């Protein structure tokens, strides 16, 4: 079972960092991985209609946050569900287009096919499975996640001591310009250009 | 809400009130499933959107 | 590993800190018999248990057991959540799972 | 309160400064060892370096205009860089502007927020001490674990203060509840057998007891069985608290008390997130005061006061109450300005069949017919990008302006600023010293600020790129 | 007596007779020198004793079960 | 508590002249948040792997510069005791 | 004012119900005064309920049960 | 003619995909790295102190949002 | 023990853990003992 010179049986190791990821000639095997689908397209359409009804009826009592809390979804997912259902209902009731005549992009057509096959195989979910407020979990999320961009280093070289070491110089947040609208009407939009470095503010 | 303490003198139970509510709801549902302008009167009726 | 062994210092990958130098001492995991446990409890001097550092320490030797707490009904669970969880547990524990049928409409 | 465009622009500037401000965090500097592990010269250099670095960490730096270029270069090469550059902070001018605007102008703040539902009651959010601070209430709600034997927290403190009498009363009530549950369970088993022919309290369970002289502001203590946060997902952890608060408030309303003092339920022993818990607490209070569920309303509870001792938690509760006002009260409802104006000019159109002839196309799908690969990079930059760049800083589209739905005037609360960072990096170890802190100005030999005529450098803000 | 021995993050021991004094001292410390966290094994067993006294009928069964589990 | 008095100056380092075992860490202390977090003495409340206030006194105690200054001042006072 | 088209509106039943005036329940001076005061307070409370709420007298759990029964009927038909 | 929108991350090229698979899921990731390297005390009870370098700034966690909210409430 | 448990499954205030080490959670021990 291989050898380790030190005892640290955890999942946070270079060996276990990206677990199951090929590290030899098997990197050239054409493996098939599960396809990703949106939650607002995974949940059942009847659940979508129910959420849309609740929100379009009482957006205060049936808030986006409350709907997501009850049905195990995210606020963005609930918003997308409501927008899509409202668009579809508007089109259907105004008799502008059927669900199979609205011109869409190739990507959205492929997404529709993906969800159709997902429902035919596994069936639509009857409840949401997302999390309302994602957690601070150590996971690989692309090459950008594997390094300290500010320090420009992937490895923290440090000495061994039993006593405190000098603290690291902390970064200072970048002071970038922003535009903040201050007065908008049907004719004119006025926004204040802010320079966060200007010392005399008045 | 309209009546409240005006007609709540008779109401003196909880389970019986729930049963009466159920009976009223059933009656109203059956009625639904069957098939002047004086603001101070009960004869004001606005049939907006009511038709075939 | 080569650099750290040669130098005696820490060369830590940020996605895996302590991977190469962290070693939990074997003095932590030294099992003891019952008689020697009694003798050690007698010889040692007790220390008050600190809640902050002492909490979450009620564990012992474990044996595998299958659980499924994703479908355990509770009072706070909503009716729709209960319905969905019940259907999911029936599907998962069904005897027809692991049945691969290439044809949707079988002969 | 601000009614001037200038005042609201200053408010937005202050908010962005709030975003960008980070208070200083001095740290101890280790004492250099005084056995020498190196040569004596190295040891002396180490001592000097340690003291110099501590001084650099603990001292701030003024703007460029105070000194000359050569002085700054000499300082840069002779001293460790200071941890608090002049560009780091906002400034006394910004602080004074905030004080004048009232945004930031003897231990407890007091009533921080209040929702008034005329005809239904009031929900207050207060920074105050429930126990040591005990302007009136009937029942005080105390969260407890299902076993009712807290090991640390507000529940344990309240039980300790009450003493053996309150402990015995609560235990007697718990025993009665358990016996009733056992009797009901036995009856259920008997009835199951007739048709054929758990354990412990649950979340939302309420126990009312006399105060025994714990909180003179109230005459009743309502111990409530609350959930924990660790179980399952965060959605479950919050569904538990929402269910608990609904049940607790409904039961207390049926009990009768018209005034309630409530701490921040969920936080502390039970490990909830204050930001996510405050919304649930305030929304549950509003819904119960409105009696949304009841078909036969029971208007008994009319005053609910969320009292907290921590400034941060009280402020979070106030923010939740403000959001609740925005959601419920028609006066405080807000809408993006484009939507507001479009709906104000809203019109009903009559679309016929012949008016949609060219709203439909021959192709079922849409895709980009040309790739975005630039044939000549510099020519493209000169012809189609550079001429429209009137500033070298990168700024995003502003967040929409929120207007009150009823009136149309700008809302006192507006969306936060949206800064942009290249590649997502939002920090610099060594920020350059800038002259644009006092733009178009310099300091004359007399010691006074004077104007400067000079063609602006178009690429000044893109060096380094931000 | 009451001894507030401080091995780390100073802690204290209460005997249900000095609980008032312990609370007063904790409040005084929190007012004067904040962030000096003090934790004491105050009233866990103290509440347990009164709970057992109130539930003496079922406390016997609970203690019997606890003894059986400990023996096992 | 019956014997010879100890100098008041001792109170800073040794509030009790009784020998007692002071707990010590067994893993290196880092200045990096992650290496600190993996430490066994890491505290989520404060985020630090030690007590800086107590470690300051420990560093002062284990330092020859302070001790040698104290000893030389004591020697000068002892010499002045020759006059008085 | 009549709400714009949404999930709940237009609604002739609720519209007419709200249109109907505040009828009466069916010494003497005191009884009549108390009845008038209660009618006025009820009108005020009902107006403020209209102000602060767009759906009441129902349980989210009850709506969930209705949805569950509807979907179960669909599944049985399927 | 209106002046065209210029997005500060694709000012000149507009990458788009040109290689199979043409419609795979692409997720925006903005590194958060380590905004501070010093011990961060807990806010109320939440740890706050960082535990990973892989956090995404477009998918901010609970405690980071809590810090962002506390900063906007600081008195200054 | 708590340190190792936290390393294996991070948890605490504001976190969702398995509660394995909690005194008020059931575990599949081989030799049954008092829950404590």
């Amino acid at each position: 079972v291989d050898f380790s010179q030190n005892r640290f049986p955890v999942l946070n190791t270079a060996e276990n960092f990206r677990y199951w990821k090929d590290r030899g000639l098997d990197r050239l095997l054409p493996r098939v991985f599960p396809l990703k689908l949106p939650a607002h397209r995974r949940v059942d359409p009847l659940l979508r209609e129910y959420i849309f009804f609740l929100h379009s009826m009482d957006p205060a009592r049936f808030s986006i946050r409350k709907l997501g809390e009850r049905y195990g979804l995210k606020e963005r997912t609930v918003e997308l569900i409501c927008r899509e259902f409202s668009v579809a209902e508007f089109l259907r009731r105004t008799e502008l287009a059927t669900p199979y005549t609205r011109r869409v992009s190739r990507e959205k057509a492929v997404l529709r096919m993906k969800e159709a096959l997902f429902s035919l195989k596994l069936g639509y979910d009857q409840l949401g499975d997302e999390d309302l407020d994602e957690q601070e979990e150590h996971e690989f999320r692309g090459f950008r996640s594997t390094q300290d961009w500010i320090q420009r280093q992937n490895i923290e070289v440090e000495m061994m001591s039993a006593f405190p070491l000098p603290a690291k110089r902390n970064p200072l947040p970048k002071r970038v310009d922003v535009d903040v609208t201050v007065h908008n009407t049907s004719k004119l939009k006025v926004m204040n250009w802010i320079d966060p470095n200007d010392k005399v503010v008045f | 809400e309209r009546f409240l303490f005006l007609d709540e003198e008779r109401s003196k139970r909880r389970e019986e009130r729930e049963e009466e509510q159920a009976r009223l709801e059933e009656e109203l549902v059956t009625l639904l499933q069957r098939q002047t302008k004086d603001r101070t009167s009960f004869d004001i009726w606005e049939f907006d959107g009511v038709g075939a | 590993r080569t650099l750290a062994n040669a130098t005696g210092q820490k060369y830590d990958l940020l996605v895996a800190p302590g991977e190469h130098w962290m070693h939990w001492p074997d003095r932590w995991f030294r099992p003891i018999s019952t008689e020697y446990a009694r003798m050690l409890e007698r010889i040692k001097k007790k220390r008050p248990p600190s809640y902050r550092r002492g909490f979450r320490a009620a564990i012992d030797e474990v044996i595998p057991e299958e659980i499924r707490p994703e479908f355990t009904p509770y009072t706070w669970k909503s009716p729709l959540q209960k319905w969905a969880e019940e259907l999911k547990r029936k599907r998962l524990t069904s005897h027809n799972v692991y049945e691969t049928e290439v044809f949707l409409h079988p002969p | 309160k601000l009614r001037l465009h200038q005042e609201r622009a200053s408010r937005g500037h202050i908010e962005y400064l709030r975003q960008l401000e980070r208070p200083p965090t001095p740290s101890p500097f280790p004492l250099p060892p005084s056995p020498s592990p190196s040569s004596p010269a190295s040891a002396a250099a180490a001592k000097a370096a340690a003291f110099a670095e501590q001084a650099a960490a603990q001292t701030p730096e003024p703007s460029v205009l105070v000194r000359s270029a050569e002085e700054w270069i000499k300082r840069d090469f002779f001293f460790p860089l200071s941890h608090q550059p002049d560009t780091a902070t906002a400034g006394e001018a910004a602080r004074a502007l905030e004080r004048e605007l009232g945004l930031s102008r003897p231990q407890y703040g007091g009533l921080l927020q209040q929702i008034e539902l005329p005809g239904f009651g009031e929900i207050n959010v207060v920074h105050g001490d429930l126990l040591s601070g005990s302007l009136a209430a009937d029942a005080m709600l105390v969260p407890v674990p299902p076993n009712f034997l807290p090991y640390r927290g507000f529940g344990l403190e309240v039980l300790e203060r009450g003493g053996p009498a309150l402990q015995k009363a609560a235990f007697v009530e718990v025993k009665r509840k358990l016996q009733q549950r056992e009797v009901a369970r036995d009856l259920l088993s008997g009835q199951a057998g007739r048709e054929e022919g758990e354990g412990g309290l649950d979340p939302g369970d309420l126990l009312l007891t006399p105060t025994f002289g714990v909180c003179p502001r109230v005459s009743l203590l309502a111990f409530l069985v609350t959930p924990y946060y660790w179980q399952g997902n965060s959605t479950e952890a919050a569904r538990r608290l929402r269910f608990t608060m609904r049940r607790a408030l409904d039961d207390l309303n049926r009990q009768g008390p018209g005034s309630l003092l409530l701490p921040f339920v969920g936080i502390g022993l039970y490990g909830y997130e204050p930001r996510g818990a405050a919304e649930i607490l305030v929304e549950s209070a509003v819904e119960q005061l409105l009696q949304v569920d009841a078909v036969d309303p029971n208007y008994m509870l009319r005053k609910i006061t969320f009292v907290d001792r921590d400034a941060t938690n009280a402020a979070l509760l106030a923010e939740a109450a403000q959001a609740a006002k925005r959601a419920w009260l028609p006066e405080h409802q807000v809408v993006p300005a484009p939507v507001y104006w479009s709906q104000k000019q809203r019109r009903l159109l009559d679309v016929t069949d012949g008016m949609l002839m060219f709203c439909r196309k021959h192709t079922r799908l849409s895709f980009k017919k040309h790739h975005g690969v630039i044939r000549r990079q510099k020519t493209h930059y000169f012809s189609n990008v550079r001429p429209f760049l009137w500033r070298s800083s990168r700024v995003l589209e502003p967040p929409p302006l929120l207007l009150y739905r009823h009136s149309g005037k700008p809302a006192d609360w507006q969306l936060p600023a949206r800064p942009f960072y290249r590649q997502g990096v939002s920090g610099l170890l060594f920020p350059p010293r800038l002259r644009r802190g006092f733009p178009s100005m310099r300091v004359n030999s007399k010691g006074q600020f004077v104007g400067v005529n000079k063609m602006p450098y178009i690429a000044e803000k893109a060096q380094p790129r931000l | 007596x009451x001894x507030x021995x401080x091995x780390x993050x100073x802690x204290x021991x209460x005997x249900x007779x000095x609980x008032x004094x312990x609370x007063x001292x904790x409040x005084x410390x929190x007012x004067x020198x904040x962030x000096x966290x003090x934790x004491x094994x105050x009233x866990x067993r103290h509440l347990v004793r009164l709970g057992x006294x109130x539930x003496x009928x079922x406390x016997x069964x609970x203690x019997x079960x606890x003894x059986x589990x400990x023996x096992x | 508590r019956a014997g010879p008095h100890i100098s008041p100056s001792c109170a800073y380092f040794f509030p009790t002249p009784e020998f007692t075992v002071t707990p010590r860490t067994f893993f290196p202390l880092s200045a990096h948040p992650l290496i600190r977090r993996i430490h066994p003495d890491f505290d989520e409340e404060t985020g630090n792997d030690h007590n800086p206030y107590a470690m300051h006194k420990l560093q002062m105690q284990w330092n020859h510069s302070l001790f040698i200054q104290e000893r030389m001042q004591a020697l000068r006072h002892f010499r002045n005791v020759a006059n008085v | 004012q009549y709400p714009e088209p949404n999930a709940l509106w237009p609604n002739p039943l609720l519209h007419n119900h709200r249109l109907k005036p505040f009828l009466h329940p069916a010494e003497e001076a005191d009884a009549a005064a108390l009845e008038a005061k209660q009618l006025r307070m009820n009108k005020h409370r009902l107006e403020h309920l209209w102000k602060f709420a767009r759906s009441y007298g129902m349980s989210w759990d009850a709506l969930d049960e209705v949805y569950i029964r509807f979907v179960q009927l669909k599944r049985s038909r399927e | 003619r209106p002046i065209p929108r210029i997005f500060p991350w694709r000012m000149a090229h507009n990458p788009l995909p040109r290689r199979y698979p043409l419609y795979k899921h692409r997720t925006l990731f903005l590194p958060l790295s380590l905004p501070s390297y010093s011990p961060q005390p807990a806010i109320s009870g939440v740890a706050v102190a960082p535990l990973t370098i892989t956090t995404n700034a477009a998918q901010l966690p609970r405690t980071a949002l809590l810090q962002s909210a506390v900063r906007q409430l600081r008195p200054l | 023990t708590q340190y190792i448990l936290n390393q294996l499954d991070p948890g605490g205030a504001g976190r969702n853990c398995s509660g394995i080490g909690r005194p008020d959670v059931r575990l599949p021990l081989a030799k049954p003992a008092a829950p404590s």
